[PDB]
């Protein structure tokens, strides 16, 4: 229970030794903290250990409106019957909302700036604020939410809280669906792998297992190759915003503080979608900031995420790098020379095989990782079957995907087909300029950036008895 | 039992499968597609017992490969041309509604 | 936990000019916490670190 | 695991070097399905009463077997091509690979 | 609650109930008793229930020299240097040695003769006694793993009792797999799914997961369809044996006395070759000495060995007949008509959606035996798909297999290709006359026999220093 | 529990005429059970029913 401070190795911590000459930790006795992730079966001696899912598996906003029955209800608006989500009481950005506060035992928002005094904030899922743009996502859906709830109830004064409430979280799930798997998924894995993994949607097939893959949970950090090290907040006219334009990342984490008392959440959206994103390179794969500093203000230590990646597979028990190639149908390269022509980069394969003395042995994130990005893509084909095929089975697996037949009306998929991100985003902040889509392309002010008028609106007609 | 009628999801994902109905549900064990490898077998990792091979290898702290292979100096930094910084919050906030890894308190 | 928003409730509990309906439907809600009265909950506030000092009549 | 062995463990285990349980003894099945649970989770089909499976009523299996598996056993066909040793083998062969323990009355 | 006497579903009970009609059992209060299989992960609310196997899944003569290291000590005779396997003291098969005797509490062999008093045997597999007919057959592998160590003791004097042990071992287990792959699968499968299922061996291949899966343990049950309600018996020249040559099975069960005072495992051995298997047929499935009389000797009641398969299959949460078709790939009925189709049987088809309603209810052994048996095999395609996958798993999964380079000679296969059963039973009986080579094919007098004499015996030259 | 066969040892052990190698090696198979001594192994055949 002593992780965080201590350095023995007893269960269930699984610390991480320090090498000599390390560049910054001059000290061999220190480590690097780390709690191992709780069995399934604690103290089995029968069962190989499994670690849990807290969340449900399925794209359904999960993020929004929580995976377990008491916290759902406590991020909902009892009050009244208008079927809202909870509101912060004491602060809001410009007029419109903000998330409530949670109130943790210990609350680590309160550590990065102790005169502000701004606790974490209450979502659907736990880490919520671990970054002000995190935050930021969070609180949109959160107001996308709300602006459904109150359209529906125009459209039927008759509908009480919990048809109100289920209508919108049914749409906002389908939001997040169709965003998902029309805009973000053809950008991490190329047009190739995207018709390999993600063919035509057929229907509903409930011998599909949707469950996430152990797996997954350490490949889909792909996008710590992504992370820039700062945070960029833009006014009104897309122009570095007055207080404090880049923030070192190492000074954001669970800075809840930011959001509430330096602007709110209209200028991080802004430099999110005018600001371009870290490219993945064999020899610039991720940046200090999450490497020497992450939750520097927070923690005894500032930690390493890619190595708390590599160890997680190893708690986890992950099989190596060589494993995934053959289980993805991929060849197994056995020497330096065949994984330098995997890899295209002999002196990567070299480093990588000095430290690891195998392919078979290469971590999955750090095999993942070093593989060259496909064509269009963001990921290597290794990467791109465990993302793809995970994508598949929560798509073909979930009985509520919005094109089975029998979750909408034709009509109501019609107009769902509709939406994008970039109208979400107007629709519930002060922007009123916006990304061209593909949002997640789009990426120079003003060329890749329009109005917001030349977006069509969500339809909500059909939604009415 | 699920019941045979049904307008909307369950919060805890309860249901969704009406053969196993907690397939995809919440506080569940994942799913192996490989079955995992341990040094003892069944619960201890690579790199918990001082010199323990993994598979005729020493093995590397992961601390080391993040120093020799990660580490890149800052001032380099490409940025992708043609992704915007939304492209990696997404991600991360996709991720936050498909897995959580629950680890035990302080 | 109590959260800081259901301090918000607790002065729709306490506003006598109030529709009867919506106060049911909050003490049905603190009822499913373990809080079955008025004063149940101001002590779960209290307990869990919140200004309750307009509330000790 | 020893990385040198002439003989098998009488466990099972280390056949496997990189997974070294899988095929050893006293260890969970493997699922080729998923499995299926009144509950989701451990009670069988057939245990509350009045609960389908997938909207039918779950027979009872005494009497799946009175009415589909009972023949008069005079008429008993001898496989011309088959000896009993064949199915002798079997259930040794069976018992070779898979014991379900059950708990002790 | 004490599953065996009480009715009450509580656990760990899940007793089977009596339907009004019934042809044996005239009293709805009375049950089968059923004990749950014990679960893997007791009283977990988070995982899904599975069950033990208590066994090593790899086809190594675990049933001889037991799966866990102090049974298989008791196994073995420790008074000397010699390697072999532990015999009883008390009796003898005319010289021939005999299995030892356990030492349990509630014996149900000493239930089905008082007055004779022999228990239960000790062998690798707790269940040895539960017919004659398979104790035969243990009787005759601990006899083959004596001889084989005598004579190893001729060629390397010098060899240690664990080396004597351990190199017999090695043999005995390599007959098995020989007999099981060679004669007896082709012979269950069939030539069409011998080819799909069981492709020539390659290599050991350590990415094939080699353990037991759940549905095996039911869909292996197929065997009970080939089960013959007596015992049969036969003297020196293949005839009934004078004393009781035609055992009703429900007499036999537990009855080791019938062994040791009865005329040993020659006349059982000889009744096992030269009388056929009862053939499956959809209109003949199981017969009633398995179907009504199952354990009547040490038992309250008889049980209803297809009725427990059907609740055990339950009890392990196993899927119904239709996800297991589509698992193997196969057409998935959905009305009579179609199940008409599938079964080559409208009748059996409709008296099953009498009972299920739907195919997707079926049970999985139920709708394994009810499918029409594929060209000279004893299985239809499910089963076939089932058990045909499970043999090739535990075949390239595992790295002791006998024909993997490295674990014999290239001279000891050559010497090993040769060993067949019918001369274990020659070697090791006083029979002088067994059935022609494909033992499990052979079942006449004397059509299919042969002398001994033409027989050639397992060469161990190349075993020796 | 303690088996039938394992009678035949204890004569094995008794024997005076018997060679040390097998009777030491037969008092560690006894000893990994927990019956270290001549009397724990005699009284262990009788507690479980033998004489
Ligand atoms: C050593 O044995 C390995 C295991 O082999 C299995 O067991 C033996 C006994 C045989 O029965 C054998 O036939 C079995 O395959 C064997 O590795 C296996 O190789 C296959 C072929 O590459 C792999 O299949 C690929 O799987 C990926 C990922 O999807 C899988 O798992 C998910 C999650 O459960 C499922 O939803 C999927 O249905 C898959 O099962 C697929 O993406 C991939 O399909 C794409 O593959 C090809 C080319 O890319 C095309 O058909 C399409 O583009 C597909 O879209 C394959 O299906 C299998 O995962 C892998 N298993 C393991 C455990 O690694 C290995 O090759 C053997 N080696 C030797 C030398 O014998
Ligand atoms: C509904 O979805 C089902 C799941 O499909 C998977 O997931 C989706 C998201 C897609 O990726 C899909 O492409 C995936 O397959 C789907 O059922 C699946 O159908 C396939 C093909 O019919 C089944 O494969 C067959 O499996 C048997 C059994 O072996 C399997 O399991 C063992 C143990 O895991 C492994 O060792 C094997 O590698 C297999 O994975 C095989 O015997 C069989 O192959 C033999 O037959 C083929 C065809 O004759 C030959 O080419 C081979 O070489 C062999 O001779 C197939 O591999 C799969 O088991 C099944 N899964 C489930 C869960 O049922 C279903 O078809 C979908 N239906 C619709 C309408 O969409
Ligand atoms: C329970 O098991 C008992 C064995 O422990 C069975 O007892 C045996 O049953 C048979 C059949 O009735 C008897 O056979 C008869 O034997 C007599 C004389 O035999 C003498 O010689 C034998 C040795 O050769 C010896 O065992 C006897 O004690 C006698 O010294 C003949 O005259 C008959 O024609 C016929 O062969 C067995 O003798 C009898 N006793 C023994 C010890 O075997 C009993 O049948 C079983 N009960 C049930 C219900 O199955
Ligand atoms: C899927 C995933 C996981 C595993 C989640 C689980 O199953 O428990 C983790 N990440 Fe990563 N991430 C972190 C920070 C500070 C980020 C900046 C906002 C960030 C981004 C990010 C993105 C872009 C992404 C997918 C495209 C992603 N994350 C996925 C993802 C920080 C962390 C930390 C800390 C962890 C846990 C590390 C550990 O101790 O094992 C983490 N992320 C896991
Ligand atoms: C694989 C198997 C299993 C399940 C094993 C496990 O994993 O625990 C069972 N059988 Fe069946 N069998 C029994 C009797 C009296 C037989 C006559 C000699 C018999 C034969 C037989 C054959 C031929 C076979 C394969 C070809 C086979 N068995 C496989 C097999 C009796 C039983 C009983 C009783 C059970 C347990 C029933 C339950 O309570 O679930 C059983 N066999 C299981
Ligand atoms: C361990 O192996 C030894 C040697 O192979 C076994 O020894 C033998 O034991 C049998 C049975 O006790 C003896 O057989 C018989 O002889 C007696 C007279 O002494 C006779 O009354 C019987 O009818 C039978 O013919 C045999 O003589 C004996 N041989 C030696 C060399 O000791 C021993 O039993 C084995 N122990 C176990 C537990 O298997
Ligand atoms: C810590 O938080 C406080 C807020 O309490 C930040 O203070 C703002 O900073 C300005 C300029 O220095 C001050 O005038 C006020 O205290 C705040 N602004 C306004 C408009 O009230 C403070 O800068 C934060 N410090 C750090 C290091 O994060
Ligand atoms: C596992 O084995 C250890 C050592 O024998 C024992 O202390 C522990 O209680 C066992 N665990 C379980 C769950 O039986
Ligand atoms: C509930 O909704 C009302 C009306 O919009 C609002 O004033 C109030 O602050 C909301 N309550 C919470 C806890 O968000
Ligand atoms: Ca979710
Ligand atoms: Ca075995
Ligand atoms: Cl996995
Ligand atoms: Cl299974």
């Amino acid at each position: 229970v002593n992780c965080e401070t201590s350095c023995v190795q007893q269960p269930p911590c699984f610390p991480l030794k320090i090498p000599p000459n390390d560049p910054r930790i001059k000290n061999q006795a220190d480590c690097i903290p780390f709690f191992r992730s709780c069995p399934a079966c604690p103290g089995s001696n029968i069962t190989i250990r499994n670690q849990i899912n807290a969340l449900t598996s399925f794209v359904d906003a999960s993020m929004v409106y929580g995976s377990e029955e008491p916290l759902a209800r406590n991020l909902r608006n009892m009050s009244n019957q208008l079927g809202l989500l909870a509101v912060n009481q004491r602060f809001q950005d410009n007029g419109r909302a903000l998330l409530p506060f949670d109130n943790l035992h210990d609350d680590p928002c309160l550590l990065t700036n102790r005169s502000a005094r701004i606790p974490c904030f209450l979502a659907g899922d736990t880490r919520s604020s671990e970054m002000p743009e995190l935050t930021s996502m969070h609180t949109l859906l959160l107001r996308e939410h709300n602006r459904l709830a109150t359209e529906l109830k125009s459209l039927n004064p008759r509908w009480d809280g919990e048809r109100l409430y289920q209508e919108a979280r049914k749409i906002v799930g389908a939001m997040v669906q169709i965003i998902t798997y029309r805009d973000y998924l053809p950008l991490v894995l190329g047009p190739t792998a995207m018709r390999k993994y993600l063919p035509t949607y057929r229907s509903y097939n409930d011998s599909v297992d949707p469950r996430i893959a152990n797996v997954f949970t350490n490949a889909f950090r792909y996008g710590h190759t992504l992370i820039q090290p700062f945070m960029f907040r833009l006014d009104n006219r897309y122009q570095p915003m007055e207080p404090n334009p880049r923030v070192p990342l190492s000074r954001v984490f669970f800075a809840s503080w930011r959001v509430v008392l330096e602007g709110g959440i209209d200028p991080i959206l802004r430099g999110l979608m005018a600001t371009p994103a870290k490219l993945n390179r064999q020899n610039q794969i991720a940046v200090d900031e999450i490497r020497e500093r992450l939750f520097e203000q927070v923690m005894r230590i500032g930690l390493d995420l890619p190595a708390l990646n590599m160890q997680r597979s190893r708690d986890h028990g992950l099989p190596g790098y060589n494993a995934w190639r053959r289980f993805c149908g991929l060849p197994q390269p056995e020497t330096v020379g065949q994984l330098g022509t995997v890899l295209r980069n002999l002196k990567l394969a070299r480093k990588l095989m000095e430290q690891y003395g195998t392919p078979n042995n290469i971590d999955i994130w750090m095999g993942g990782v070093s593989e060259p990005l496909k064509r269009k893509g963001r990921v290597g084909p290794l990467l791109a079957c465990i993302i793809g095929t995970q994508f598949r089975k929560l798509r073909d697996g979930d009985r509520f995907w919005w094109e089975n037949e029998g979750v909408f009306s034709m009509q109501q998929r019609q107009a769902l087909a509709q939406i994008s991100l970039p109208r979400i985003i107007c629709d519930n902040t002060g922007i009123t300029t916006v990304s061209k889509n593909n949002i997640f392309m789009s990426n120079s002010y003003p060329r890749d950036f329009v109005n917001c008028s030349t977006l069509p609106a969500l339809n909500l007609a059909s939604w009415r008895e | 039992t699920c019941p045979e009628q049904d307008k909307y999801r369950t919060i805890t994902g309860m249901c969704n499968n009406r053969r196993s109905p907690t397939l995809g549900a919440s506080n569940r064990a994942f799913v192996r597609w490989l079955p995992a490898e341990y040094e003892d077998g069944f619960s201890l990792p690579y790199g918990w017992t001082p010199g323990v091979k993994r598979n005729g290898f020493p093995v590397a702290l992961a601390r080391a490969v993040s120093n020799e292979i990660v580490r890149f100096p800052t001032d380099q930094l490409t940025p992708d041309q043609e992704r915007s910084l939304m492209f990696m919050q997404w991600g991360q906030l996709l991720d936050h509604d498909l897995d959580f890894t629950p680890e035990p308190a302080a | 936990n109590f959260l800081e928003h259901e301090l918000s409730y607790i002065d729709v509990l306490l506003d006598k000019n109030a529709d009867q309906a919506t106060k049911d439907n909050l003490r049905s809600y603190f009822a499913d916490k373990g809080l079955h009265s008025i004063k149940d909950i101001i002590n779960k506030a209290k307990q869990d670190g919140f200004d309750v000092s307009k509330y000790e009549h």
